[PDB]
């Protein structure tokens, strides 16, 4: 139960002008850059809604996303995840070399302990035998006994966040996408967003990054989140940010509005007609559900119950960073 | 006890006109059973000096140690260096590597890395280190902590160690075909190692005779002068300089900050020694070289000394040239060599505004 001062602090935090910048630029302030990648984790921390339609039979559908990050080494894709795991009501961090099939699953596995939380897994690529052991837990949203499958099920609600390295160390720029990841068409479709990061030798970016790392030790939705030097964006302490997700996850249930659904319908019908002829990951009906699940997510961060056209216009730009915008 | 501090202060105060003579005498006592090996005997001291840890407020903290790796043809002296460095440091655990199971390299019971907190874990025979075991250490080499959830226990342990390893070059070594090909190590692994010094044996008719005379005449310490140093004195020295906390300066950082920007893209930028984990080491070495000379203010001299070692570390492709580590000897006068190195470096990477000031400082000293 939350104290009175807790409610006062939550109400005060809700009153900020730009509530999205103060959350997307305070999850981890050491890392410089990577705005959309941090926005993805910020969206995934909250989650979506659970649909119990047709209560006679239901067959419920999961209401939380799954994010995978793949890119060149040295970019820093192992500290955006530590902060994400730390800022959570319940989290767990496990490596991908010291854990086996009996470890991730019940034998109480890592997934069970990460109930209603995040179970971020590092070094995803190094796994070669446990790949076919979580396709059931991720989709069915339940896990049964591992002893000959004699019933005895137990709930397992997880929001797996994974990071991995390409097969050939550095990822070269003249191949096909499918052979640089070593993944089938079954495990590459469950995940909601699959960001691909490159490391190129620019000039201004390096000059800013070196200055930032030397100082430490002594409009599209890509510029409105960036900080122009000459202002203060003082971050919320993680102690106070951990007691905001909890209030947001049990006192508001968002739902879509009639205006927002049209944009998603148009985007789905535009993706399908174009990528059914070109070569890419097949667009099943899962993406239409994914857009709904993420547009509901951008209504639990600002503590509202609706989906305006502006909110549905943000899961269109962040979506074009692993799909069409990046497949080229 | 004031006696030890008084003795060290006297020793480092006598050598005031010549500052590098003290460092040369310091280095001469490291592994005194071998002849030569200037850069190799300097890199070990720089690595063993250590670094400074900087932790951020909320959750994160960056590394503050260093690592080293040696490759060379059999019959060069890697084992002597490892065995000698396993004794000076207070706490050390020496393992065989391929002769050690997974229970040591990771947690099981405490293994080897967990058992060497605030120490130095020597590792030998790194060529075929049980590939699973050789990838189960990527997390413990860079974050200084272990993170496992085996058997549904959720246990976290701390491991702050400096890894010193040496592996043979499987397959006949070639001047070309950079170590990523000859040794066949993955790019993610071959990026956390600060220095990769290549030892190569070649055609010479003088080093052969000198080594033969050294071994045959049983002449230990050809410098018959009684300066040397006992092992207790060096243990005290490398357990006492680990308390000073140096701070950066302004005549300092800019040199590294320009060197990294120029090295980021010359024409090749190698393939794996160009990432951002280079400026995180070019500082941890410059701060270590300032704790070996009894001061706490990094100046132009420390940066100019740490630039050359890193320049020679990158074998083959570089910006100045590659010099073999084996065929090197102690210079007769280090001051003139330093004065030449400063003038050479500070020209192509343009900060001539500091050359005049440094020369003026060197004049009235
Ligand atoms: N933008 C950045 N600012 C400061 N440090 C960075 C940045 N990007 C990467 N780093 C450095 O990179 C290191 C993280 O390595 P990382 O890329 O996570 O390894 P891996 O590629 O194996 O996941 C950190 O020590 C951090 O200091
Ligand atoms: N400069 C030197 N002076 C005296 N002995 C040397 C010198 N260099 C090498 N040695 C001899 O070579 C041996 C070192 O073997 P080493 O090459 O370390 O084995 P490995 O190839 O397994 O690492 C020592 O026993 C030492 O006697
Ligand atoms: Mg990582
Ligand atoms: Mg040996």
């Amino acid at each position: 139960e939350f104290s009175l001062k807790d409610l006062y602090a939550i109400q005060e935090i809700q009153a900020e002008e730009n509530l999205f910048k103060l959350i997307v630029n305070s999850l981890c302030p050491v890392i410089f850059g990577h705005e959309l990648v941090k926005a993805g984790l910020a969206l995934a921390l909250f989650g979506g809604s659970q649909k119990y339609a047709d209560d006679k039979n239901r067959i419920p559908i999961r209401g939380d996303p799954h994010i995978l990050v793949v890119g060149d080494p040295g970019l820093g894709k192992s500290q955006m995840l530590q902060a994400a795991c730390n800022v959570a009501p319940r989290g767990v961090y496990v490596c991908g070399n010291t854990t086996t099939t009996s470890g991730l699953t019940v034998t109480a596995g890592a997934l069970v302990l990460g109930d209603q939380g995040i179970c971020g897994i590092d070094q995803f690529d190094k796994m070669g035998n446990q790949h076919q052991a979580l396709l059931e837990a991720m989709e069915q949203q339940s896990i049964s006994l591992a002893k000959a499958g004699v019933v005895c099920s137990l709930p397992a609600r997880t929001s797996i966040i994974a990071a991995a390295n390409p097969v050939g160390g550095h990822y070269n720029k003249a191949k096909t996408v499918s052979e640089n990841l070593k993944m089938g068409s079954a495990l590459l479709s469950r995940f909601d967003l699959v960001f691909i990061l490159l490391d190129t030798p620019n000039e201004h970016h390096d000059h800013l990054l070196s200055e930032h790392v030397i100082a430490i030790r002594a409009k599209p939705l890509s510029e409105r989140l960036k900080v122009v030097p000459g202002e203060t964006i003082d971050p919320i302490p993680h102690q106070l940010l951990r007691k905001y997700i909890g209030y947001a996850r049990q006192y508001v249930y968002p739902r879509l509005s009639t205006e927002a659904a049209r944009v998603l319908q148009d985007f789905y019908l535009e993706l399908r007609k174009q990528s059914q002829r070109l070569n890419s990951s097949p667009i099943t009906t899962r993406q239409l559900e994914s857009l709904i699940r993420l547009t509901e997510a951008r209504a639990r961060l600002e503590l509202r119950e609706e989906a305006t056209k502006e909110d549905a216009e943000d899961i269109v730009e962040i979506m074009k960073y692993s799909m069409l915008g990046t497949y080229s | 006890d004031e006696e030890v501090q008084k003795e060290f202060e006297d020793f480092w105060e006598y050598y005031k006109s010549d500052p590098f003579a003290g460092r040369n005498v310091i280095l001469a006592s490291l592994c005194p059973q071998v002849f030569g090996m200037y850069l190799v005997k300097l890199a070990v001291a720089m690595v063993l000096a250590g670094g400074i840890q900087r932790t951020d407020a909320t959750g994160t903290r960056v590394r503050g140690e260093s690592h080293l790796l040696l490759v060379g043809d059999p019959g060069t002296g890697k084992s002597q260096f490892l065995k000698y460095a396993a004794k000076i440091t207070p706490r050390s655990v020496l393992t065989t590597g391929i002769g050690s199971t997974s229970a040591g390299l990771t947690v099981t019971e405490a293994g080897a890395l967990v058992l060497a907190d605030a120490g130095l874990c020597c590792i030998d025979q790194f060529n075929s280190l049980k590939e699973h075991d050789r990838t189960s250490i990527h997390e413990a080499m860079e974050q200084q902590t272990i993170s496992v959830a085996k058997a549904g226990l959720v246990c976290k342990l701390n491991t702050r160690t400096t890894i010193l390893a040496a592996t043979n070059p499987k397959g006949q070594y070639d001047p070309q075909e950079s170590v990523s090909v000859n040794i066949a190590l993955g790019s993610p692994l071959l990026s956390r190692f600060d220095l990769i010094l290549v030892l190569l044996d070649t055609k010479n008719e003088d080093w052969d005779r000198i080594i033969s005379s050294f071994i045959l005449e049983n002449k230990g310490y050809p410098s018959k002068s009684e300066k040397l140093w006992s092992m207790e004195k060096m243990k005290t020295y490398f357990c006492l300089i680990r308390n000073l906390q140096p701070t950066l300066s302004d005549v300092g950082n800019q040199v590294l900050l320009r060197y990294y920007q120029m090295q980021r893209q010359s024409d090749c930028r190698n393939a794996a020694r160009t990432t951002i984990r280079l400026l995180e080491s070019l500082i941890r070495l410059a701060e270590a070289h300032a704790r070996l000379m009894f001061r706490d203010t990094v100046t132009l001299e420390d940066a100019i000394t740490v630039v050359s070692v890193m320049e020679s570390s990158m074998q083959g492709g570089a910006l100045l040239g590659g010099v073999n580590a084996l065929h090197t000897s102690f210079p007769e006068n280090p001051g003139e060599q330093y004065q030449r190195q400063c003038e050479l470096i500070l020209e192509k990477l343009e900060l001539q505004s500091l050359l005049s000031e440094e020369l003026r400082r060197l004049e009235r000293l």
